[PDB]
């Protein structure tokens, strides 16, 4: 696989990607 | 935080599951 | 605002954009 | 839940705003 | 709800979210 | 170009591309 | 119309293009 | 226009809905 | 990573992230 | 092949990762 | 038609658009 | 090659089919 910028929307649409029904929590405040 | 490690720096396929529930 | 039909993806994107700053967590079934 | 509320019937954005951190 | 940057393809992926069956218009030369 | 099958926002998507500058209008039935 | 087309059978871009403004 | 409102300047969901039909 | 269910434009989403700077080929059937 | 098994059954990153140049 | 800035998956989702069933290539590198 | 023909310069959806298959 690769890294690469993952912003905004593709960030989260990248973890549904990966996480998928585990699920994720997208937390950008930290 | 996740918008650090992907956004503003680059992060792995791997890196992104540390957000996993 | 309309109701909405979301699979996938889409429920990620729409959860992006109604959270904004604050995040979410995507969290399905099983 | 909201997942499949939305896939396999329909959901508001304003539930979708109850799982906004 | 927040206010955010919506650009390009996500400014009307955003404007199909809130309009959904009552349609909208994208004109951005105004 | 190739015909499409667009359903939800992926016509808006392509309605984006197709229409650049020029903007569209997204008109559903109902 | 165009959105119902696309979704329940095919559209081509040139359909599409009568949409743009 | 929207683009000023919503790309340019932030905008809000509501703010959106004033492109809506 | 989870198994994924990918169809349309979400394969191509999905190939992007997976591939990077390689890019991929998309190679339909028919 | 890989365009239609994700899409009518299930693929892994893994599989599509072989699509990369 | 109209001439745009295509990146990322954007640009994929384009040449999904554009090609559709023949397939496509993306190969940044070139 | 296609990102400096798109992304970096502007690119028509003819010029996109210059990487169809
Ligand atoms: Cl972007
Ligand atoms: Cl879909
Ligand atoms: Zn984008
Ligand atoms: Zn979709």
């Amino acid at each position: 696989f690769v890294n690469q910028h993952l912003c905004g929307s593709h960030l989260v649409e990248a973890l549904y990607l990966v996480c998928g029904e585990r699920g994720f929590f997208y937390t950008p405040k930290t | 935080g996740i918008v650090e490690q992907c956004c503003t720096s680059i992060c792995s396929l791997y890196q992104l599951e540390n957000y996993c529930n």
